[PDB]
RNA sequence: GAGUAGGAGGGCGUGAUCGUUGCCUAGAAGUAUUGGGCGUGAGCCUAUAUGGAGCAGCGAUUAGUGCAGAUCUUGGUGGUAG
RNA sequence: CUGACCCGUCUUGAAACACGGACCAAGGAGUCUAUCAAUUAAGCGAGUGAUAGGGUGGAAAAACCCGUCCGCGAAACGAAAG
RNA sequence: CACGGGAGACCGAUAGCGAACAAGUACUGCGAAGGAAAGAUGAAAAGAACUUUGAAAAGAGGGCUAAAAGACUUGAAACCGUUGAGAAGGAAGCUGUAGAAGAGCAAUAAACUGGACGGCGCAUAAGGGGGAAGUACUAAUCACUGCAGAGUCGAUACGUAAA
């Protein structure tokens, strides 16, 4: 028999962001990159790097 | 058995909002003024606390009229201090030199506070420069919003001026008879 | 920093484990290995590993900061000594890079058990080497 | 892969595979050429026919060197001489293959599989 | 990073003097706090005298 | 989305939160639906939060085209706002000649006073005035151009 | 060896507390569960029916959580956990997965041994 | 019907089940277009993309103040330049026979 | 925020600094604010679906 | 320190997705347990047996996410009863 | 030894001489789209935000840049002339 | 919709199209029309040689195979048989409290930390010089802030009829 609720195509599942938040999550993003704690704390094996 | 009111377990509505924002930032700001309240016996920083614990809705824009509107002689030399956003008020020609202290500056607020002689400050240098908060001016905004006009009383009943929550603004809107 | 990471990585650390809602770190520096600012090395300053080697040698790890250098003394993560005198140096290392009571107590921890460890594990080793040839 | 018109699919694959008609199919099966013949005519792998001479290099039955008596395509098996199993009864029975557990030590040769060897070696040294 | 990439990375986003160009008008976060170290703050003469 | 929805933690009480008594039914108990008996039973709701919602108002405008009745409004105290910094300092300075200010170019056709204005001259370029509009920049030391 | 101060460990309650009229049927487990019914004994505290789940029944906060060999319990996944049990030795004791092989097994017990850890799982021939 | 909330608008009051549009097709689409583009530069090469647009002002009075592109030329203008209709259009100029000058 | 010089390294070898050294760009500076990144990269990742 | 209708705050357990830490032919999932334990409780960990290829934790993302009932659906079985 | 009526349900009132339930597995019920509002976290602020579309781009429907208009706010009161 | 391509935070044999299969099939209806159930031995049939008792099915021996996995992967519950340990004078089950019997590779237990000394094997100690790296200070240098010459890029309701 057919379910609860048919799941239909339509179901939005797309969303947009703001182009300001975009960016200053990219930002943020590029700023944690810089710190060694960070991408140590990510898991990534930065030992062996230098700067 | 005992006959108290909500069991003594009353609830204090007396407190200060535990805030659940992300900024990392904002909770730090927090923890030195919690700091400042709770080993601080000076009202400005606890205050300071509960204003900027506030519900994002809850924090008022401060314009630079505002400020400029607002000034004794003794404000002039003083730190003015915003627990809000400072915002520029595009009708306010001439600016004055000003020390201010915000959570936030419209751009175009710094800008003209700056290029007027100014200078803009943040809460960890507030607390450098005066924990007691002395010689400390601190701004409430006015409130204002729409949201405003649809509470109070209800629309239609007896004197009530409050407005009604329609789609479109028409002479066919709720601006007919109604069936009196 | 030590704040702003704390507040960073407190929930996400890459070096945690959960058991029974206590959290506990896999950091090398840990100082304790459960999660908390001052258990967790690779955020405040001080923090330690310890290696075994060349019979005593114990090699040193001193967390270290962030450094931008003329030469680059080692990992950017931390300092690395080697110690032939190990349990009395490195007891002498603590001393001086923790100067409260607690973090001094808890380093030594690491090292008593540590170096114990580190002995079982020479006599296993041993034994293994003898198993290899004979 | 660089190639939208890939299918990356299981089903499609193994489809393709199991569905495959029979001169696919010996493609699919084929074997790798022993570091001799690698060398002699500058090819990887073959399709094996029923003449070539074989090493099983995997199995309870690596080791052993021989002709394919029979490339049965639908069974997907290869046949190796002396590689049957004797049952108590008395009766002989062979042993199925799979040919990429192969290798090729001697070809049958004639003018097709020259040609085709010599299409490859072509593509690969220039 | 490349040399052109790290280059092209203040062109992209610029700086609490300038704008971004590439973002046409991107200014990246005002900081909530100039020093995030509250272990400065807390512990410096102005807070503690007072304290 | 859907852990947090109360459905979650609802289930195994039985009613959904919908009463024992009551329970969630069809659209005999929304009271009719939509605007349903909004003369009737639901009289209470439209008199009270949607007053004056039955009715007629004056006077039906059979195609109505708003391009011709566009007319965005300027207040006096943003004049100055439009133009640059630069002009009205300089001409602050410089009495030689004075500042022409076109609302038009700003997408604006009549200027309303609001605030009050520098005691620096202007000229305004717009389409209409209003009676205080026009006094105040004559007053301020300025002059009323109308424009198409 | 290494077990630290108790303090008299204390159960407040030790039967297991039994989902209603489970025993009836094979469709319900014991699996405990609060009753919602309009007529329910238990909902209503009947005397002399169970006592269903409730809070007074959470033991101390001082032995919560210890096993009766004096240890808190740790499980170990991979064989990294064990390293945290060296500055936390005295407090747990180590849990080896179901899921780790026979020779990572004993590998994990010899470093167990060495780093001085207790094993609960730990195999006795 | 219960709280203070706006009278609603009916939506779904007919079966709009056969009346759906989905947007998935806009990405493929977009690309399609660029090609489709591309594709006329490569056979048009050594001549211009868009063809020859004289200029307007908008139809309302609100849009006056403002400029648009006409679609095409006023004949009064293909004569002040000079060009038959046919001529510049062999050329890529757009002309529009509808369109008339009065200023 | 610091921007310290940031040494450009050298492939050819081991550990060998250019002679090249690059003030720090202000991305780097930015505020890590962890918010935003959440929320940006939950939608776009939602932004590959297909019905 | 009561509580139905009802509401709020925390938590348990299940798919799949982006991460992060790992486990498995030296035996994964699943299954049985009068083996040993952990939670007040959702539930958990282990042991033994079976099994013979895949699994699991942690942070988030998402949901066709938790059943004793509806003369509930489909299937399988009783007592009546030799 | 002391205590212990059958659950679910509707009911002022259920162990009821009220109804459903002989047993077991698996399935099984507030979703999806739109609309306004209140609250919470985000960004920017007299502004804000695009959509369509252009332009680039990973194998890829992502992403990244552009996007003269438009929305909503920025002025209200009038049936309307105003 | 048809034949093609590729794909998916779909479904995963009571799900997913009704149909993973001789599925719009078997079957029903005068007829229009209705319409299911049903997928997994093994890597390879090596699908159980042979002995024995049977009229025959089949049993007992014996064998294949990593394993019978043998009409077939795993193999839960309800229900049923066997074996074990219990119990019952017109029903059963259950909270609280003790006891008895039965079943057991046992989960708890007098251990642990140190001083001095001894017997063993390994390492090299503290203290003193020393002082790489580290931190702190501090001139000379130098990121950053500030000031800021020349070149190149941009903007500009400053300015011009444009320049
Ligand atoms: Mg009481
Ligand atoms: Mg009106
Ligand atoms: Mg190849
Ligand atoms: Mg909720
Ligand atoms: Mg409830
Ligand atoms: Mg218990
Ligand atoms: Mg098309
Ligand atoms: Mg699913
Ligand atoms: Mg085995
Ligand atoms: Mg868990
Ligand atoms: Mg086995
Ligand atoms: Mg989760
Ligand atoms: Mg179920
Ligand atoms: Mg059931
Ligand atoms: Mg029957
Ligand atoms: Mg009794
Ligand atoms: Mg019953
Ligand atoms: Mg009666
Ligand atoms: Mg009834
Ligand atoms: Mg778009
Ligand atoms: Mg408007
Ligand atoms: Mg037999
Ligand atoms: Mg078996
Ligand atoms: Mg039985
Ligand atoms: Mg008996
Ligand atoms: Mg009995
Ligand atoms: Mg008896």
């Amino acid at each position: 028999g057919r379910m609860f609720a048919p799941l239909k195509t339509y179901r939005r599942v797309h969303r947009r962001v703001n182009v300001n938040q975009k960016r200053h999550a990219v930002a943020a993003a590029l700023a944690a990159s810089a710190l060694v704690p960070l991408v140590f704390a990510r898991g990534h094996r930065i030992s062996n790097v230098q700067e | 058995a005992i006959d108290l009111h909500k069991q003594g377990r009353v609830v204090k509505r007396s407190v200060v909002r535990q805030t659940k924002s992300t900024n990392v930032y904002h909770k730090l700001l927090i923890k030195l003024y919690k700091f400042l309240v709770r080993r601080t016996d000076s009202k400005f920083n606890q205050n300071i606390l509960k204003r900027l614990s506030s519900s994002r809705l809850n924090k008022f824009p401060l314009s630079l009229s505002r400020i400029v509107k607002n000034l004794n002689e003794t404000n002039k030399e003083q730190v003015i201090v915003s627990t809000s956003t400072v915002t520029n008020d595009e009708r306010l020609l001439t600016v004055p030199k000003l020390t201010v202290c915000a959570l936030k500056f419209t751009e175009t607020a710094r800008k003209r506070i700056l290029a007027a002689g100014g200078k803009c400050l943040t809460f960890d240098q507030l607390a450098l420069k005066a924990p007691t908060g002395t010689n400390c001016f601190l701004l409430r905004a006015p409130k204002s919003r729409e949201a405003y006009r649809h509470w109070g009383k209800a629309p239609g009943q007896r004197g009530s001026h409050s407005a009604p929550y329609v789609r479109s603004e028409g002479r066919k809107f709720e601006r007919a008879h109604g069936l009196k | 920093m030590s704040q702003l990471v704390w507040e960073i990585v407190k929930n996400n650390n890459a070096f945690l484990v959960k058991n029974n809602g206590v959290a506990f770190t896999t950091d090398p520096f840990s100082v304790t290995g459960r999660n908390t600012q001052v258990g967790l090395g690779f955020t405040h300053r001080h923090g330690v590993a310890l290696k075994g080697g060349a019979k005593q040698a114990i090699a040193t790890s001193l967390r270290k900061n962030q450094s931008h250098k003329v030469k680059k003394t080692g990992t950017i993560e931390a300092e690395t000594l080697t110690v032939k005198g190990g349990v009395q140096r490195v007891a002498k290392v603590i001393r001086g890079r923790f100067q409260s009571k607690g973090l001094k107590q808890f380093a030594l921890k690491k090292l008593v058990n540590f170096h114990r460890a580190n002995v079982r594990a020479q006599a296993n080793l041993k034994a293994e080497s003898k198993a290899k040839k004979n | 892969k660089t190639h939208v018109e890939v299918s990356s699919a299981r089903r499609k694959q193994r489809k393709a595979h199991f569905a495959s008609p029979s001169h696919l199919r010996q493609t699919l099966m084929s074997a790798h050429l022993s570091k001799d013949l690698r060398s002699k005519y500058n090819v990887r792998s073959m399709p094996v026919r029923k003449d070539d001479e074989v090493l099983i290099v995997r199995g309870k039955f690596k080791g052993n060197k021989g002709k394919v008596t029979q490339v049965y395509r639908k069974k997907w098996a290869i046949h190796v001489e002396k590689i049957s199993k004797n049952k108590l009864n008395g009766a002989p029975y062979q042993i199925p293959l799979s040919a990429s557990q192969l290798v090729l030590t001697k070809l049958k040769l004639d003018k097709s599989r020259q040609s085709l060897l010599t299409r490859k070696a072509a593509s690969l040294k220039t | 990073w490349t040399e052109s990439a790290f280059k092209k990375l203040n062109e992209i986003f610029g700086t609490y003097s300038t704008t971004g160009v590439q973002k046409s008008g991107y200014q990246l976060q005002r900081p909530l706090l100039a020093n995030a170290d509250i272990a400065r703050i807390i512990n410096s003469n102005e807070v503690q005298s007072v304290v | 989305v859907s852990h947090l929805k109360k459905t979650r933690k609802l289930r195994g009480h039985v009613s959904h939160g919908h009463g024992r008594v009551g329970k969630h039914r069809k659209g005999g108990c929304r009271g009719g639906r939509g605007k349903a008996g909004g003369m009737h039973h639901h009289r209470i709701l439209m008199e009270k939060w949607h007053p004056g919602y039955y009715g007629k108002l004056g006077m039906r405008t059979f195609h109505l085209k708003k391009n011709p009745l566009h007319c965005p409004v300027v207040n006096i105290d943003k004049l100055w706002s439009l133009v640059s910094d630069a002009t009205r300092q300089k001409y602050a300075e410089d009495k030689k000649k004075v500042p022409v200010i076109d609302v038009t170019k700003a997408g604006f056709f009549k200027v309303l006073g609001k605030g009050r204005l520098p005691n620096q001259p202007v000229v305004v370029k717009a389409k209409y005035f209003s009676k205080t509009a026009e006094r105040r920049i004559v007053a301020v030391g300025g002059a009323c151009v109308l424009t198409a | 060896i290494k077990p630290v101060a108790h303090k008299k460990i204390i159960k407040k309650r030790t039967k297991k507390f039994v989902r209603f009229e489970s025993e009836d049927f094979a469709k319900l487990d014991s699996s405990w569960r609060r009753p919602r019914g309009i007529d329910n004994r238990v909902r209503r505290r009947f005397r002399g029916q169970r006592r269903m789940a409730k809070i007074g029944f959470a033991s101390d906060a001082a032995t919560k959580h210890l096993l009766p060999n004096g240890f808190k319990k740790f499980l170990i996944r991979n064989p990294a956990d064990l390293e945290i049990l060296l500055m936390n030795n005295r407090t747990y004791c180590g849990e080896i997965a179901h899921n780790i092989s026979a020779q990572v097994k004993a590998a994990l017990v010899k470093r167990a041994a060495e780093l001085g850890v207790r094993l609960t799982n730990a195999n006795a021939k | 019907m219960k709280h203070n909330n706006q009278l609603p608008v009916a939506q779904l009051r007919k079966h709009q089940q056969f009346r759906i549009k989905t947007f998935f097709n806009q990405a493929a689409q977009k690309k399609a277009r660029l090609h489709a583009r591309r594709a006329q530069a490569a056979a048009v090469f050594p001549r211009p993309t868009e063809k020859l647009q004289p200029v307007v002002r908008k139809q309302t009075q609100r849009y006056n103040k403002s400029t648009k592109l006409g679609r095409g030329f006023t004949l009064q203008e293909l004569k002040a330049a000079g060009i038959s209709a046919a001529f510049a259009q062999s050329i890529g100029i757009k002309v529009d026979h509808r369109r008339k000058n009065r200023c | 925020t610091s921007r310290p010089q940031i040494h450009v390294h050298d492939a050819k070898e081991a550990n060998k600094q250019t002679a090249t050294k690059l003030t720090l760009p202000a991305v780097f500076t930015a505020p890590i604010r962890t918010d935003i990144v959440h929320k940006v990269f939950t939608d776009l990742n939602k932004n590959r679906k297909q019905a």
